[PDB]
């Protein structure tokens, strides 16, 4: 019986900087870092044992049953994901990106032709461009009704300029239930927004 | 010197059976363990077995016994590898990257990691690309990509020669098995509605190419 | 003892080349590979029922190979040549050899699988010679004395 | 301390351990660490059972 943890595992900081990262295990720990959709690589192995070929500014801080990962001079390269790894079980890791670039998102709608619903299919998408947190809430509804269940969202990588985010909500609908209201409203309330923001669009 | 490789992406159809390859020969590897890991998309890493190139004795987890299968087929100088796995009965939801990785010590650390091969199940087998445009009324503009199998399909504008804040939004899959992502490029506020711009995707697994020219 | 609450499971050999899946051994020149699959399965729970049997013996076949890669890649190959006349062979089972299964990393339940076989032949000799540690007598020893060296004049 | 050891034999098995020496303490088990599955896990006897093959 082997327990493993994590930090809070949602932590962000700036260029140049030092973080640590928090692993309780009884066994041996191998820290990997791995990069999007790429095979991760091997860090620090042991604990504190610092691998060939491994950047000084990596520190292992075995004390009791807590582990630490301080890395200096946070540097852009270093925005992966960190995870620690003992004989079989693997924790589900960390989020590491920049931090604090603040921006206001931008709930964008664009109503679509009337030929997909010849082939007897709706498809309209609410769009959330340029923010950051990721965190928000972003719901469809029929003149301003309950929505739910029948959105697939999704969001791009971190955007490299600005350090931003951007936010995708495509809606499905039937034939009746998508021209029966012609207007809709998309309110998506931030923390990058200071009040909460509601859409309105035209078909024409 | 190790270069540690894995084969490319195979596709299968649900209750098929799968079969991704992992070779090793730049150092002494007639003594080393050879793990297999695979990683639900968006999602931690999973073990999937350890085999012995000495013995080819295999070792599986409680769920993936019976259906997986570990094998070595070794060279006659023992110096040339390659490993093979194989998932037979392929389930619904089982689409991930299969990693082979190397055993350094009795630390259970991994050094060497393969390239890692994609593998996706699903019904609606292949098919070309459709892709139906969005009518603007800054600001955005879209060309949804539905109605496709299997993944990847390229995305440019203008022959590639605008792409102007482009956000393409990965390929998100649907009940249906026919994958559909939304790609917008910034564009100003007041001078939409009237300008005119052109989306041409490519569907390498089906060969298909259709040009779009949206429209207000 | 050994693990805290888990019952105990027994499978026989997952795959592998025949000398892990199978029990290799030898007898008076030629080899033998005797499946032993039936004294390899079991479970064991809470112990509350007793199930009694007969004496019944149990009967393994074993199949017989000639051409034995006995070591992986060092051995030379061989080619045993058949033995004149019934042979028996009588010997003890002294050790076995297992090997554990890896856990899940979602919820285990409460049990743990042993499988037989496997290893390479070091451990045939490791389970022996593991009371016997190797040392060198350093037998010059320094210690004060009140003795000095009456030194001639 | 002895001299040196006792009789071993080179007896080769795989599955088995045939015809080696018995522990008079009880049903022992070895290994590496019986935490780490990669080593294996080697179980003695104190009764041997009779083999007939
Ligand atoms: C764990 O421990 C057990 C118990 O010791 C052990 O089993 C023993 O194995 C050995 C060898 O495997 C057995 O020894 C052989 O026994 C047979 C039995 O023959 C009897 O019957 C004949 C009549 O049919 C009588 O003539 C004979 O005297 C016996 O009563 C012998 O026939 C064998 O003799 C051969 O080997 C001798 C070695 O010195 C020679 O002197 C003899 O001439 C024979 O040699 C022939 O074959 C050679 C090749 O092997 C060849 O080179 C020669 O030129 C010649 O052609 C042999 O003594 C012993 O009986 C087993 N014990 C019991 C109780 O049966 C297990 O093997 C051990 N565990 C493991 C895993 O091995
Ligand atoms: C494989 O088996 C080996 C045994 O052969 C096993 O070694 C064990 O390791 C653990 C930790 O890795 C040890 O636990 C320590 O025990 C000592 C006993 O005094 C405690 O003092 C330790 O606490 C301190 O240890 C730190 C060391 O720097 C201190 O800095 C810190 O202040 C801690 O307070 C710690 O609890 C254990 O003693 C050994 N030996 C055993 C268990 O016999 C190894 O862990 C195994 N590998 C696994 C399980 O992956
Ligand atoms: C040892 O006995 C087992 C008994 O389970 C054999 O396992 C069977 O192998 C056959 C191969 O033709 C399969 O079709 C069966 O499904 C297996 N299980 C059962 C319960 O029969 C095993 O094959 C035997 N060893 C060898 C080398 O044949
Ligand atoms: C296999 O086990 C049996 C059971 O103990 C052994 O029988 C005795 O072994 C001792 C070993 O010191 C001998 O001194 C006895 O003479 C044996 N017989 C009896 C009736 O006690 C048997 O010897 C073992 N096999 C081998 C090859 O030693
Ligand atoms: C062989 O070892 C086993 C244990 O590994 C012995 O069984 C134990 O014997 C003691 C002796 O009083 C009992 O207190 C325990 O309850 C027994 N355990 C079990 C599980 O039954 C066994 O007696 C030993 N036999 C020989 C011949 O040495
Ligand atoms: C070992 O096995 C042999 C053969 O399997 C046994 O020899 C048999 O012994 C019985 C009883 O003495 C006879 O009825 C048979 O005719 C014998 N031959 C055969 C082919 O069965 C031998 O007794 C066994 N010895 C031990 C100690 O188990
Ligand atoms: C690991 O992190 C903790 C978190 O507060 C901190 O005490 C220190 O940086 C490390 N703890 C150690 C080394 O014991
Ligand atoms: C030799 O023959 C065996 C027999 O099956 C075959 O498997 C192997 O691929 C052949 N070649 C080598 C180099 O062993
Ligand atoms: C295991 O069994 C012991 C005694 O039978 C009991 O005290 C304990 O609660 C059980 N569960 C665990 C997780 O130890
Ligand atoms: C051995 O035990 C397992 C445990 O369930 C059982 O399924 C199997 O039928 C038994 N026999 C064989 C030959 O595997
Ligand atoms: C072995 O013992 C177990 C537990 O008592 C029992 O379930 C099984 O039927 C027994 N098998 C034989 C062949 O005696």
């Amino acid at each position: 019986d082997i327990q493993m943890t994590q930090s809070p595992s949602s932590l962000s900081a700036s260029v140049g900087d030092t973080v640590t990262i928090t692993c309780q295990a009884n066994g041996y720990l191998n820290w990997y870092q791995q990069r999007r959709g790429k095979a991760p690589k091997l860090l620090i192995y042991d604990g504190s044992k610092l691998e060939r070929g491994v950047p000084s500014r990596f520190s292992g801080r075995r004390w009791g049953q807590e582990y630490n990962l301080t890395i200096n001079n946070l540097q852009p390269e270093d925005i992966a994901t960190y995870f620690c790894q003992v004989y079989e079980f693997v924790v589900p890791g960390t989020r590491l990106d920049l931090k604090r670039t603040v921006a206001a998102p931008s709930v964008f709608i664009f109503p679509p032709s009337d030929e997909q619903l010849k082939s007897g299919t709706a498809s309209v998408v609410c769009l959330l461009n340029n923010f950051y947190p990721r965190e928000a809430k972003v719901q469809w509804k029929v003149d301003n009704a309950l929505q739910s269940g029948n959105s697939q969202e999704s969001v791009t990588e971190q955007d490299s300029k600005d350090s931003t985010y951007s936010l995708s909500s495509t809606l499905t609908l039937s034939k009746a239930d998508y021209e029966k209201h012609k207007v809709y409203a998309c309110e998506v309330t931030h923390q990058g927004l200071s009040s909460p923001v509601t859409k309105s669009f035209n078909r024409g | 010197q190790v270069q540690l490789l894995q084969s490319g992406a195979a596709v299968t159809k649900p209750g098929a059976s799968v079969r991704v390859s992992c070779e090793a020969s730049g150092y002494n590897i007639r003594d080393y363990f050879i793990h297999w890991w695979r990683q639900a998309p968006g999602q931690g890493l999973q073990w999937v077995g350890w085999i012995n190139p000495k013995t080819g004795q295999p070792n599986n987890p409680r769920q993936f016994q019976g259906r997986v299968s570990l094998t070595r087929h070794a060279s006659w100088d023992f110096d040339t590898y390659s490993f093979y796995m194989d998932l037979k009965a392929l389930r619904s939801d089982d689409t991930a990257v299969y990693f082979c990785a190397r055993q350094r010590s009795d630390y259970w650390d991994f050094d060497v990691w393969g390239s890692g091969t994609q593998v996706t199940v699903s019904s609606a087998s292949t098919k070309g690309p459709s892709v139906f445009p969005l009518a603007p009324s800054t600001a955005a503009l879209g060309c949804l990509v539905k109605d496709y199998f299997p993944e990847p399909v390229t995305v440019s504008w203008n022959s590639g020669a605008l792409t102007s804040g482009v956000h393409t939004f990965p390929a998100v899959l649907q009940s249906s098995g026919l994958y559909s992502l939304s790609s917008v490029v910034t564009v100003p506020s007041s001078s939409l509605g009237t300008q005119t711009y052109i989306c041409n995707v490519n569907h390498k697994p089906s060969n298909t190419k259709v040009d779009k020219k949206v429209e207000p | 003892e050994h693990f805290p609450n888990k019952t105990i499971s027994f499978q026989p050999p997952s795959g592998g080349d025949l000398e892990i899946t199978m029990h290799h051994f030898n007898c008076r020149g030629e080899f033998f590979y005797c499946n032993t699959t039936q004294l390899f399965n079991s479970t064991w729970i809470n112990s509350t029922t007793i199930k009694e049997y007969n004496d019944t013996i149990i009967y393994l076949p074993c199949k017989i190979k000639q051409i034995i890669n006995m070591w992986q890649g060092v051995g030379q190959c061989m080619y045993a040549p058949p033995i004149r006349g019934k042979i028996n062979c009588v010997s003890n089972i002294t050790g076995i050899l297992l090997t554990r299964d890896g856990g899940d990393a979602n919820a285990t339940n409460d049990t743990e699988t042993f499988r037989p076989g496997g290893g390479n032949i070091k451990d045939n000799w490791r389970s022996e010679l593991y009371k016997y540690k190797v040392v060198q007598i350093e037998p010059l020893g320094i210690a004060p004395t009140k003795c000095k060296r009456r030194v001639v004049e | 301390s002895v001299q040196c050891t006792h009789g071993i034999k080179p007896v080769v098995s795989t599955q088995l351990l045939l015809n080696g020496s018995l522990a008079e303490g009880e049903i022992i088990i070895r290994s590496e660490n019986l935490t780490n599955n990669a080593k294996t896990i080697i179980v003695h006897l104190n009764k041997s059972v009779e083999i007939n093959c």
